[PDB]
């Protein structure tokens, strides 16, 4: 096809094609030689519209030819994926072997049957005291990490991938890492991170830079993905998902959104924002008759810290809870910065107490919140006027809330915590206060 | 019909020619796959069709046939103990059919069993002058629910040949000869989702549900045929009080909506409800439930359709003239999709991104549960009494949608996670709560219960709203500052709290409350009430009065494990005041 | 009859190849099964038509549809027995007895009032509640609304004024227009279950639109109740009251369709034209020189989240002649009906007041109890500020007043009429409890008159 009619921009439109279909992969041979892919944004009788990856510049509209590829974006899946690194359209960017893939799937998958999901069972132990009791993660669970612009979720993030555990199963996580549109010094800090510690062995990697173009980081998530439930529901491995940064995606989205002259909705995202992200996001769990399973741990920063923003209000109803990092603990310097109180794994029922943790851990949980509660009521008190404004109860609430985000919560990027640590240190914590102010009725359990 | 040809696929907009018989929101299987669509706008023979299913590997060239009617439900025997989407499709025979643990683009299935026999049973004589909702036989379809076979809309003449057999819902079971000629009637019949069953009257919902949850029952009352809402504020055990309604509940049957949860939250929905033993058979509670199940990860339109196809087939039951329950949760998932939808549809926004008629869907929503009186020569009494959850983002009341819920339903019961931290269940807030049919359920009340029933809740609620006065009062300055006044209503609304309004769904005993129990446990309260004020008024101090009578409060405690064999158990409270306040006359 | 359905978009379809079609005139649509669908012309250009289905466009065939077009703009059929009917949105045998056989159809649109022609509200209307007969007395003639929220008892206040409104007269020519918009079938049954058990039926044409009947229904609704209403006033000759529930439920009917539309939201989400639209409405009601029996306009609305600057309110307050204020504190306190008189106000009530249409002494008690009332709730505003000590004796009587003045006065219940002559006596008795010293909005002889 040789009727290049049109470039606008990215945009490119190719007239009187033979039986075209949306999504579907194009070559652009330009006059000079060279090679440029491309996809199908919409179809008409005689016309076809197009975009191009690596963009439009240079191109004589009149001696150039577009090839239509006939498929879509596909995924070569293999085995030989574990312990790879690829770009966000799953070209090699590691210089390995060859990577012969066993068959070809397209990257957008299929919605799992609401009755052929199985509840979430396992505890995931992420080493981390903050999720792994008080908003523990279950295997086949989505809880995603909210944050802002220059906080360290980089770091959470690496560390979740190499620390995460399910309990006495001698089976390991194969991570499928995603890294969507994020700078140098981001991606070299992961990368670097997965090979000091043997992580990438684990691991597979798809590596989608921020001058990437806007159509190649939302591929990313959809090609990690794809990897996922390839080697979770066809070769029964237990998976973890984790994937930086959707605000990436999301904003990628807008750009081929604007792109396809699409009027958008709330706070000029499109429409089918809520959609897109649930396609993603769904493609998760635990499935009746199937060995392995597919968690999921979504990255997201909160555009100006903005909670109602469509980007994490969205992604809110989709996945059962998130976790929280303020500037106000990481200025503090607290590693990691979770703050609890907004923070909820709405799933944490389902793997904890007799036999899963151990039997204190609802008990802490309840009684840690209601304490660390109090405790930030009484430091914005405390300001107020003191200590003309504190009792002698409401002093060790101040005192309690302090080593709280210090000793507890703040264990620092690379500090591996068991559950067993975890309790031991938060009834040590507990011990702060007499046994009045609730805890079971066995409380002297541990002291 | 006429094939059409897709000649734009643009994102999810379709445009297709050839479409002059399809008519507005005929539902299509658009392009060579087949996926699921819906015609939006026509302009000569060109139909737009919004597409709510993968569009990828569709081109123009492509064919695009219409159903040839919009989203409906197909209403026969095997539609009892299913599980479907928004748009009713069989999951488990989903599964049995594509092998499959996937809902794979464009593959389509029968709603319903057209290959499952049933005994018809024939109930009407040949000669028969019939009209719409009229009954010409009946299934017993489950181990619990009679299926009574309905004459359809549209429909009326005379009953030639009806004979009583082995069937499929394909089978003709029935000849009748209309002004027009022969018309076989079938044993399933369909009808639009969006599109409210017609009714020969609307009535005022007057006849209140034994839910057997005290709270509900004697403060805030549901009617069979009025609406509630509850927000969802996590850990608030709205599931239980949900479970409980579901069961103990003295309706017919159930529907219930799930319509685009988070989906491991979903499959605790199928997980439990199966598991859930109806009260007075023993029976597994589907047996008298359809179920909808919807991901956020379904198809836009099916969670839009979600609670219209649940409310189509509580109507298809309540033209039977039976009780059904309808529950859905979220609506705010469900606005959700709306929400979508209306951006896909390029509409001016309205309110928050929700469309400008918002307001109008809800009203066409819970007005189409009532009280009503069926079609056919019987004039049968059924209705739907509407139960609706509630998620707002941050769970908030000024958000449109529970606003405007707000605005149409009468009953709010408001799931509070501070009194649940409290360990207060149910976690029913019962200042911000509230039920209008309060003043019309004592007209009711009274007159069965041959009490002032009336007299004894509104007189709580002035105990319960004065505990938050002096709960005020006493935070404010010590406790003293009361004089043993105060300080005995202080407890009469704590016997209230714990002994009356804290009710464990799982206890054998209080899982259920029944009318006389409700009624008693009230009034051996209340008898406490007037009977101590008598006795501080006239000398006797509070602490007198308190440090003794711990033989009949511990026991007061009690109260709600009595069986209900065991009437007389409590009645017998009001001799025990009588006396131990004269102990305190000495 | 055309059959030419050219593009449905929506609820909105284009008709080609028409001819004299005119602007907002009616149509009706025969769909392919027989279904029949009432609707508006929007707008017409060339051989084309622009309509918008009332009941939407949904499940209509183009091909085998057709459009009939009425040759007139929205029509009620009016006669003298409308009395005691209920009729919908568009004003139809809706409470099943014998078929109206009407005079005539007039446009419901109606026609403006020459400002010439027109007569200034004057004399009496007993409402039978003491603080909109005494303190912001409604007029004949006159546009006076009630201001609102959700939960608050204004449904209730509407039943009572349909009631115990009469003039003090011949009362024999008096009648009240009603109309609900937007309301739910259990708000609608609740009005028919208060008009036909104390029969105010017996003086009432209702208009019944509710909550899911189409939106221009709701648009329609004030305007078929307006037009039977002045056709009652004048063609007939009596003084007609009108009453019309949540004029937010119109509004969001109004929205709707504008959005529907493509219209461009003006402020809050509303549109532009809001003042306009709300006032080819109010300014229906008032007098006409030489025609005997007048309009006079009640509409009640719910203040979204009680914010008196959202454009329903604030928009109506621009129109109308003072405004009827209820409160969450004065519901709150079991007050009912709960109207704070310190921001109502009638702008014409002097043109009810004095001897003949009431009683000569109506300026003073008025004007007293106000400036009464505003000092005691000053007082009682300072009474828990910085102790009840900080308030004097003098302060301590109008506390005290005040506190008689909402219990007893504000206060009479939804189900007791009081008569001006009742409002006036209980009115001096409150007054009592002062000084006659402290009296000093009252001249002498005024005074010596009352007990």
């Amino acid at each position: 096809y040789r009727t290049i009619k049109e470039v606008v921009g990215p945009l490119m439109a190719v007239e009187k094609v033979s039986g075209v279909k949306y999504e579907e992969l194009i070559e652009v041979r330009m006059q000079n030689g060279e090679i440029r892919r491309g996809q199908v944004l919409e179809v008409q009788e005689d016309k076809a519209m197009v975009q191009i990856f690596e963009g439009t510049s240079g191109i004589n509209l009149k001696n150039s030819s577009v090839r239509f590829l006939g498929h879509p974006l596909q995924l070569g899946v293999s085995e030989d994926m574990i312990g790879r690194v690829f770009d966000g359209l799953g070209r090699p960017k590691d210089n390995g072997p060859e990577i012969l893939p066993e068959k070809y799937l397209d990257i957008n998958g299929e919605v799992i049957n609401p009755i052929a999901r199985d509840y979430p069972d396992e505890f995931i132990q992420t080493g981390i005291s903050a999720i792994d009791h008080l908003n523990t993660l279950v295997r086949g669970q989505k809880l995603p990490v909210f944050s802002g612009s220059g906080l360290p979720h980089k770091e959470l993030a690496a560390q979740i991938a190499r620390q995460a555990t399910v309990l006495d199963s001698s089976d390991d996580f194969a991570v499928v890492f995603a890294a969507i549109g994020i700078t140098f010094e981001e991606a070299e800090f992961f990368m670097e991170d997965f090979r000091q510690t043997g992580a990438i062995d684990r691991s597979v990697m798809f590596m989608n830079l921020a001058n990437d173009p806007a159509i190649e980081r939302i591929a990313t998530p959809r090609m990690a993905l794809t990897a996922a439930e390839y080697l979770a529901y066809e070769k029964g491995m237990h998976v973890l998902v984790i994937m930086t940064d959707m605000t990436n995606y999301a904003e990628a989205l807008r750009e081929i959104s604007a792109a396809r002259r699409e009027v958008p909705g709330r706070r000029g995202y499109p429409g089918y924002l809520y959609t897109n992200l649930a396609t993603l996001f769904e493609r998760a769990g635990r499935i009746r008759g199937l060995k392995g399973s597919v968690t999921q741990i979504p990255i997201l920063t909160m555009p100006e810290d903005d909670k109602t923003h469509p980007i994490p209000d969205l992604t809110g109803y989709i996945t059962e809870g998130q976790i929280i990092l303020t500037r106000e603990l990481y200025k503090s310097g607290i590693q990691p910065p979770i703050d609890v109180l907004p923070s909820l794994s709405r799933l944490k029922d389902k793997g904890t107490g007799a036999g899963k943790t151990r039997e204190d851990h609802a008990a802490t949980m309840n009684q840690l919140f209601a304490a660390y509660a109090q405790g930030k009521q009484a430091k914005e008190l405390a300001v107020v006027l003191g200590e003309s404004a504190l009792s002698d109860i409401d002093k060790i609430y101040a005192k309690f809330a302090e080593r709280f985000e210090n000793e507890y919560v703040n264990q620092g990027f690379y500090t591996n915590r068991t559950i067993t640590e975890t309790l031991d240190l938060g009834w040590e914590l507990l011990a702060m206060l007499p046994r009045t102010e609730l805890r079971i009725k066995d409380d002297l359990l541990d002291k | 019909m006429q094939i059409g040809k897709i000649i734009k696929v643009s994102g999810p907009l379709v445009m297709a020619e050839n479409m002059s018989e399809a008519s507005i929101q005929d539902m299509c299987l658009v392009g060579d796959l087949g996926v699921i669509g819906e015609i939006i706008e026509m302009r000569q023979d060109v139909a737009s069709i919004q597409v709510y299913e993968e569009t990828s590997g569709i081109g123009p060239g492509e064919p695009v046939r219409s159903t040839g009617e919009a989203l409906s439900v197909e209403l026969g025997p095997g539609i009892i103990s299913q599980m479907f989407d928004g748009i009713q499709r069989p999951l488990d025979t989903f599964m049995e059919v594509t092998q499959s643990n996937f809902l794979g683009r464009g593959v389509q299935l029968p709603a319903l069993d057209h290959e499952k026999q049933w005994w018809f049973e024939a109930t009407i004589e040949e000669g028969t002058e019939v009209s719409a909702g009229d009954i010409i036989g009946y299934v017993d379809e489950t181990k619990i629910i009679q299926h009574k076979i309905m004459v359809p809309n549209g429909i009326k003449g005379t009953v030639q040949k009806i004979e009583s057999g082995s069937f499929t819902i394909d089978d003709p079971i029935c000849v009748i000869e209309t002004e027009q000629g022969l018309k076989e009637l079938t044993m399933m019949q369909k009808w639009p989702v969006r599109r409210g069953r017609p009714i020969k009257q609307k009535l005022n919902p007057d006849v209140p549900m034994i839910t057997g949850q005290r709270v509900i029952d004697t403060f805030f009352p549901v009617t069979k045929g009025g609406a509630a809402a509850v927000p969802g504020p996590f850990g608030a055990g709205k599931t239980v009080v949900q479970h409980q309604i579901a069961k103990w509940s003295d309706v017919d049957l159930v529907v219930y909506v799930g319509c685009g949860e988070r989906g491991n939250e979903m499959t605790d929905v199928v997980n439990e409800f199966p598991e859930l033993i109806d009260p007075n058979t023993g029976e597994s509670l589907m047996e008298r439930t359809v179920l909808i199940a919807n991901t956020s990860n379904m198809p836009v339109a099916a969670r839009e359709a979600s609670i219209y196809t649940g409310i189509t087939i509580a109507e298809y039951f309540r033209d039977m003239g039976y009780d059904v329950a309808i529950m859905a949760d979220s609506t705010s998932r469900w606005a959700e999709a709306l929400r979508e939808m209306s951006g896909r549809l390029e509409e001016m926004p309205g309110d928050e991104g929700y469309p400008a008629y918002l307001g109008s869907r809800l009203a066409e929503y819970y007005e189409r549960s009532g009280r009503v009186i069926a079609l056919g020569s019987d004039q049968r009494e059924g209705s739907i009494t509407a139960i609706s959850a509630v998620s707002p983002s941050g769970g908030d009341i000024s958000e449109p949608v529970t606003q405007n819920t707000l605005r149409v339903v009468k009953v709010f019961w408001g799931l509070d996670s501070s009194l649940a931290q409290k360990r207060h269940f149910p976690s029913i807030n019962w200042i911000q709560s509230y039920s209008l049919y309060s003043t019309e359920v004592g007209r009711y009340m009274d007159q069965i219960l041959q009490q002032d029933w009336s007299d004894m809740v509104t007189e709580g609620m002035r105990i319960l709203q004065e505990e938050e006065q002096l709960n005020e009062i006493v935070r404010l300055v010590g406790i003293d500052s009361l004089s043993d006044n105060d300080r005995l209503t202080l407890e009469v609304a704590k016997s209230i709290r714990e002994d009356y309004l804290q009710q464990n769904a799982f206890d054998d005993v209080d899982t259920f409350t029944s009318r006389e129990k409700q009624f008693n446990m009230l009034k051996v309260i209340l008898t406490f009430g007037k009977e101590a004020r008598k006795a501080l008024s006239l000398g006797a101090y509070f602490n007198e009065i308190m440090e003794g009578t711990v033989a009949v409060r511990e026991r007061i405690s009690r109260s709600k494990y009595i069986p209900e064999e065991e009437l007389a158990k409590i009645s017998s409270i009001n001799e025990e005041i009588k006396e131990t306040i004269q102990l305190i006359v000495s």
